[PDB]
C-alpha cells in the first residue's frame, strides 16, 4: 500500500514519539508487510536502539542495506542505516566498528553529522588505547633502557626508550626530565625546557628538572628565566633536599649573571 | 532520540 502503508509509519512514530517502543515495531512492520520499503526497516531499528536492543537494531539494520541494495534504494537511506549501525555499536562500547561504520556510511554520503561523530569516536579510540597502553613494567623496562643508552651517550635511542617510558607511565616525571636530558646533549634546546616543564607540573618537588630547565635556557641565552628558575630550584631544594645541591645551582646562577 | 523518517 501507497498511502495505506505510510499511515502504518506514520502510527509508528506517533507511538514511538510517545516512547511506545513495540507498539511503534508492530506498525513498522505491518508498514513493511504493506509495501517494500526500507525506511521502514531503519525506522524498526530506532525503536530497537531505543529499547536499548543495541544487537537487534543492528541486525534489523545489517538487513536492511542488504534489502535496500537489492532494490537499489536511494544513497541517502542506506547511508542513515549504516550511521545507525554506527550508533548503536558506539552504545555497546565497540570503538572500532562505529567508526567502521560511520566510515561506511559516509563512503556512502557525507553528512556533517556523521563526519563530526566520526572525528569523536576516533578522538574517543585514541584515549582509550592510550589508556591501555599504560603499564608499570614496561614503564620500568624503558627507564632501564634508556639508562643503558644514556650511559653509552646514545642520545637518539635514549629519546626514544623515555618516550616509551612517557607513553607506558604519563604521570611518572622521571620520563620527562629523562627525555629533557638526552634531547639537550642533542642540542634540542627548546625541546628539553617543554619536557622539563611537564616534568615540573607532574612532580612539583623533582629538583633535578628545575636544574636542566635552567641549563637549556642558559645554553639558548634565555638568563632572565635561567635566573626565575633558579630562584624556585633553591627554594624546592631547601625544602625538599635540604639544600643538598645548592653548590650545584650556584654555578648556574653565577655563569646565568656574567 | 533517534531520528524516525
Amino acid at each position: 500500500g501507497g498511502s495505506m502503508a505510510d499511515k502504518e509509519k506514520a502510527e509508528g512514530n506517533k507511538f514511538y514519539k510517545a516512547r511506545q517502543f513495540d507498539e511503534a515495531i508492530e506498525h513498522y512492520n505491518k508498514a513493511w508487510e504493506l509495501h517494500k520499503d526500507i525506511t521502514y526497516l531503519n525506522n524498526r531499528a530506532a525503536a530497537e536502539y531505543e529499547k536499548g536492543e543495541y544487537e537487534t537494531a543492528i541486525s534489523t539494520l545489517n538487513d536492511a542495506v542488504e534489502q535496500g541494495r537489492e532494490m537499489r534504494a536511494d544513497y541517502k537511506v542506506i547511508s542513515k542505516s549504516f550511521a545507525r549501525i554506527g550508533n548503536a555499536y558506539h552504545k555497546l562500547g565497540d570503538l572500532k566498528k562505529t567508526i567502521e561504520y560511520y566510515q561506511k556510511s559516509l563512503t556512502e554520503h557525507r553528512t556533517a553529522d556523521i563526519l563530526t561523530k566520526l572525528r569523536n569516536a576516533e578522538k574517543e579510540l585514541k584515549k582509550a588505547e592510550a589508556e591501555a597502553y599504560v603499564n608499570p613494567e614496561k614503564a620500568e623496562e624503558a627507564r632501564l633502557e634508556g639508562k643503558e643508552y644514556f650511559t653509552k651517550s646514545d642520545w637518539p635511542n635514549a629519546v626514544k626508550a623515555y618516550t616509551e617510558m612517557i607513553k607506558r607511565a604519563p604521570e611518572d616525571a622521571r620520563g620527562y626530565s629523562n627525555r629533557a636530558a638526552a634531547l639537550a646533549k642533542l642540542m634540542s634546546f627548546p625541546e628539553a625546557i617543554a619536557d622539563c616543564n611537564k616534568a615540573i607540573e607532574k612532580d612539583p618537588n623533582f629538583v633535578r628538572a628545575y636544574i636542566r630547565k635552567a641549563t637549556a635556557q642558559i645554553a639558548v641565552k634565555e638568563y632572565a628565566s635561567a635566573l626565575e628558575t633558579l630562584d624556585a630550584a633553591r627554594t624546592k631544594d631547601a625544602e625538599v633536599n635540604n639544600g643538598s645541591s645548592a653548590r650545584e645551582i650556584d654555578q648556574l646562577y653565577y655563569k646565568a649573571s656574567q | 532520540m533517534e531520528e524516525v523518517d
